[PDB]
């Protein structure tokens, strides 16, 4: 009855396939091969109110084909992640979200950025650069670490919280729409009814 | 209480006409009216109606006016351009009821009238 | 479907059961027991639309139980009738009409006023004072001739048009009230609804 | 979607209750609320309702009180000089429909509570 999407896109060697495993089974794996891509299912409790998440890792070999874009596009929500020490990565990035952009042809899709493996490896990028970019773009900004298992939780959980407000904004706006119509017209058949009761009135 | 219809008959194609649908039962001043069309082995589909604003359907925009006078309760439809697609049987309809009714539902309307032929040959 | 029921009032040797038979049957005598009271129907065409008529002329003895007044007052219509030579005539109307606003107990009911035998007898009451009379009591006066048959006509022909404008007047009058409420509900849900909008688009 | 009630009992003739209606499911700052009543053998009796403003049923009029608290979308019915004849269950409900909906029609209502005891002795 609340099931939610959800698609991460990164680059290599940047934290993929690292992240969902962590999260859906609790357990790490040091070594994992690139070219398996898969879907997992979970259940959560969020707010009080459990929900169903179902995710989708991008993964596999580079494809353009048609049907490959048909059987997606499902997603609501995404999720891309980069590292400190990529600039490559981080053109990825940005290049993914220009196409998904045009793609989608919606003008704003839950988005949330995160930030991966950041405690232990050196750290060049610039935290007010991630920020930057961050406040630019109108997204939220993660810091998550996949061996210790902090920030995914809570990054899941807003863009959660995003989908809800954009269904709750989108309700509003047509009732508030259908009743304005609503208004219209018992305004005017008030008027006419008025303006006849009175005619009437004159002559007598 | 009683609608009367005329204006309807055979033409040509690209010529222009124009229908009269006068109500002469009782006072219709507070009471809007519509256009309903129908093809022979077709279904019902609204064309225009007169209310706060002109309303009009998506296959007839930009070529079909409407027109109302509420000095004898009559609406008037002239057609130009017509297309040889058109040859229907068109109704007169009419509202009462003082709750909101859907301008666009069928169903919603309580006054009907005989209705009128339009033909137009090749 | 469309029938109205009137009552002819009037005071003794003032035209009763002179008027109705003339009406219906466009005969005249000269001589009629009082003692006989019937009702009369007949179908008429007036502006065009057919009506129904029933006419309910008051005779008999004076009577004062509460059955009369139970099998009375069923009227729709009342046509008071005088004439030129009877200030007990003029007495007793204003004394019916009297009784008979506080019998119905209704602010106002259609009620018409009526003159009869004027051209060939000798002529006392001022016309003056008559139209005076008709003024102050807010009802249409209307002179008629029994045996000449001019008058009855519309005399009944101006009682069902106020019938008709009474109608009409209710009927407007409740269809206003209904969409004036409908308007006030709508009107609040509609405020709720767009202040929680403006609250949540706040947040974001 | 949730909605929870608490207050009910039984106590003497004269005294004074006071009941709470709690939603706790989601936003309810556009839902009227309201209260209906049903005697053991009766039928449904509507009481009480918020909306733009207070409304009232002829039988209880000028003794009953209701308050709203959209802080935590609450409502409390207020009860003083009870009658015997009031031995009753009642039940907590709301509205959620855009379109217009009659205050006094019990099926007008789309969300329902639960329902609570009022018992009043001699
Ligand atoms: C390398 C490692 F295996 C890895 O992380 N991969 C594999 C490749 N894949 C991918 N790669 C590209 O482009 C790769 C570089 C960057 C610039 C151009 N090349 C050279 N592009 C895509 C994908 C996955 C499928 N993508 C796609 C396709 C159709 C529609 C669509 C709509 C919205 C968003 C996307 Cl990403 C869409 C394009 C996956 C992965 C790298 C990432 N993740
Ligand atoms: C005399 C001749 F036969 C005649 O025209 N009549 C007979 C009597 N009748 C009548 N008379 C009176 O009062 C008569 C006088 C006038 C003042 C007081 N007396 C002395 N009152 C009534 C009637 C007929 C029944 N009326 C009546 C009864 C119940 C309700 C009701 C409601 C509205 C109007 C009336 Cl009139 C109501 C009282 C009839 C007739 C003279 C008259 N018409
Ligand atoms: N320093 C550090 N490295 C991590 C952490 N989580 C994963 N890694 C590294 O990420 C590598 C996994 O590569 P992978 O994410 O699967 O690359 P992919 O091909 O894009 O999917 C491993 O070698 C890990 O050492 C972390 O919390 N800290
Ligand atoms: N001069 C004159 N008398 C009329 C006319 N119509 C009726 N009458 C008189 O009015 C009387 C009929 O009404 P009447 O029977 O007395 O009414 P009621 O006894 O009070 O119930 C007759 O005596 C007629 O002479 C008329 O057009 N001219
Ligand atoms: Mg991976
Ligand atoms: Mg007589």
């Amino acid at each position: 009855m609340t099931e939610y999407k959800l698609v991460v896109v990164g680059a290599c060697g940047v934290g993929k396939s690292a992240l969902t495993i962590q999260l859906i089974q609790n357990h790490f794996v040091d070594e994992y091969d690139p070219t398996i891509e898969d879907s997992y299912r979970k259940q959560v409790v969020i707010d009080g109110e459990t929900c169903l998440l179902d995710i989708l890792d991008t993964a596999g070999q580079e494809e353009y084909s048609a049907m490959r874009d048909q059987y997606m596009r499902t997603g609501e929500g995404f999720l891309c992640v980069f590292a400190i020490n990529n600039t490559k990565s981080f053109e990825d990035i940005h290049h993914y979200r220009e196409q998904i952009k045009r793609v989608k042809d919606s003008e704003d899709v839950p988005m949330v950025l995160v930030g991966n493996k950041c405690d232990l490896p050196s750290r060049t990028v610039d935290t007010k650069q991630a920020q930057d970019l961050a406040r630019s773009y109108g997204i939220p900004f993660i810091e998550t670490s996949a061996k210790t298992r902090q920030g995914v939780d809570d990054a899941f959980y807003t863009l959660v919280r995003e989908i809800r407000l954009h269904k709750e904004l989108k309700q509003l706006e047509e009732e508030l729409q259908a009743i304005e119509e609503q208004l219209a017209q018992l305004q005017w058949k008030a008027q006419a009814r008025k303006e006849k009761l009175a005619q009437l009135k004159e002559k007598l | 209480v009683q609608l009367q219809e005329s204006g309807g008959g055979l033409v040509q194609a690209g010529d222009s006409l124009r229908l009269s649908c006068a109500a002469s039962g009782r006072t219709f001043s507070t009471y809007p009216m519509g256009w309903f069309r129908q093809a022979p082995g077709k279904e019902r589909e609204f064309v225009a109606a007169s209310s706060s604003r002109a309303y009009y359907a998506d296959s007839v925009k930009g070529r079909f006016t409407i027109s109302r006078n509420n000095a004898k309760n009559t609406v008037y439809l002239q057609m130009n351009s017509l297309k040889p697609e058109d040859t229907a049987v068109y109704y007169c309809v009419a509202d009462s009821s003082p709750y909101y009714r859907r301008y666009d539902a069928a169903q919603d309307y309580d006054y009907w009238g005989q209705g009128t032929q339009v033909t137009v040959s090749s």
